[PDB]
């Protein structure tokens, strides 16, 4: 402001910010058991055992 | 006659990465086989030596 005395003032202030946060997690498991036994009482000792 | 001026200006960039990895793997596969020929009994009482 000014009269004819002036005065003079001016300000002007900006601020600004900018976030980011990202997360990622996988996880895989497999496990498998597989056991196959025979018994035979057939009679034969090589070729019955084979 | 009087001018007054000033500016300013600020950046402050972050950055952060994380990353982490496993991997396990076990097997304990058998086999067995029993050839058998013949079975006896030996006697417990009366017996010579
Ligand atoms: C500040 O400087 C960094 C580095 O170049 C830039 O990545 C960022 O974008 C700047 N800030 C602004 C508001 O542009």
């Amino acid at each position: 402001y000014e009269d004819k005395i002036n005065v003079g003032g001016g300000l002007s202030g900006d601020h600004c910010k900018k976030f980011g946060g990202g997360k990622t997690e996988r996880a895989r498991k497999a496990m498998a058991v597989e056991d196959i036994i025979s018994r035979v009482r057939g009679g034969s000792s090589g070729w019955s055992g084979g | 006659k009087g001018s007054f001026r000033f500016s300013y200006s600020k950046n402050e960039t972050y950055q952060l990465f994380l990353s982490y990895s496993s991997k396990k793997e076990k097997m304990f596969l058998h086999v067995k086989g029993e050839i058998h020929l013949g079975r006896f009994v030996m006697r417990n009482r009366d017996v010579v030596l």
